[PDB]
């Protein structure tokens, strides 16, 4: 069936579309109208890299930079994390440095992270400089991609790219 | 007010269950979920 | 208005995890409790 | 260890003393600052019947069960159930039938019901007579006793009681 199971951890400010690349990515579904989330959940998709079969195990929960009794258990044996914003807030961009930190503080040291601007197809919108967020991700060794879970745009990519960027 | 602090009761609750249900059955938490 | 609504909707949360805890690990819902 | 495990629940209004008589059985202990329970527990003991050892599964949730996608998963397997109101309280009272009719829809036809008036250290304030919940117990098939989780009164002889019954 699979050869290997990763699991990576969706993180980032509520509302820039976490659940939807979840729901994208495993379901290929997208709701417009999806509220913030409550607790904690996960979802699956297997892949090919190399010869073998991976199980990507994707967790998902509201963004919050508050304690909860969750985190240690949410970050537990993580392999890779989607730290995500939304293209058309800048502030969300913003609090990156902040999410980086909560990595930092909780996830393992050897964790593959991939910086994600969200909501590419909100282009009137744009708040935030593809260029600029790019030279951001290489400076902090990072992964870096713009995705719409709405469009589809670069989904699929993103997550080839950390669990390859995993394997 | 107080509507506020029944509120952070509730996620706590939610909070301390999850830790738990991660930790023992995390299966429960799946999208879809399957027995 | 909005947060009797989101009360309820974390009570709602509650109510349909506690089914699945219920049904899988009930043991989980025991005072105290065993890890 | 035990020769059965009797799954017990207790129900009744708000605020009558329902997570008090769990904690006092099971634990001997009481909590005058507790909160309305936020969603479902439970706590075992084993007693005597007969020569023989009995798990009591003691069930507890809050409230006034409206409907709960919690309600059907509550009910099933109970054997029997403390329906607990509030001596000093003439509504927890009134609202027995209502606790009545939730068992006819809910449990087992077969399930051994007690009738309990708690907080009879509340002497004084008294808003139920023992004497009419009495008669009412008797005219609906249900064992009664009044019982104080504060003072410990009655309270190992209710369990004992609707196990006794149940056995
Ligand atoms: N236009 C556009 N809207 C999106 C896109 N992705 C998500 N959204 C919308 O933005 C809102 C928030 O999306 P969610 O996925 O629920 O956000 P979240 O990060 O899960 O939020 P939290 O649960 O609070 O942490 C929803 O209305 C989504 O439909 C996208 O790619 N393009
Ligand atoms: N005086 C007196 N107070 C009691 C007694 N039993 C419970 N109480 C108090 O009454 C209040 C409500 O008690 P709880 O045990 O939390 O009631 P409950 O029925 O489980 O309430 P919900 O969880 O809301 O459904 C608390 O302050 C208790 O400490 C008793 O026997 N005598
Ligand atoms: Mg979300
Ligand atoms: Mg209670």
């Amino acid at each position: 069936e699979y050869d290997y199971l990763f699991k990576v951890v969706l993180i980032g400010d509520s509302g820039v579309g976490k659940s939807n690349l979840l729901s994208r990515f495993t379901r290929n579904e997208f709701n417009l109208e999806s509220k913030s989330t409550i607790g904690v959940e996960f979802a699956t998709r297997s892949i090919q890299v190399d010869g073998k079969t991976i199980k990507a195990q994707i967790w998902d929960t509201a963004g919050l930079e508050r304690y909860r009794a969750i985190t240690s258990a949410y970050y537990r044996g993580a392999v890779g994390a989607l730290l995500v914003y939304d293209i058309a807030k800048h502030l969300t961009y913003e609090n990156v440095e902040r999410w980086l930190k909560e990595l930092r503080d909780h996830a393992d040291s050897n964790i593959v992270i991939m910086l994600v601007g969200n909501k590419s197809d909100l282009r009137h919108l744009r708040a935030v400089p593809t260029d600029e967020a790019r030279a951001f991700a290489e400076k902090n060794g990072l992964s870096f991609i713009e995705t719409s879970a709405l469009d589809s745009t670069n989904v699929e990519a993103a997550f080839q790219t950390i669990l390859t960027e995993i394997y | 007010r107080r509507k506020d602090t029944h509120i952070r009761e509730l996620e706590d609750y939610i909070d301390n269950l999850l830790v738990r249900v991660m930790e023992e059955t995390p299966s429960i938490l799946r999208v879809p979920y399957e027995p």
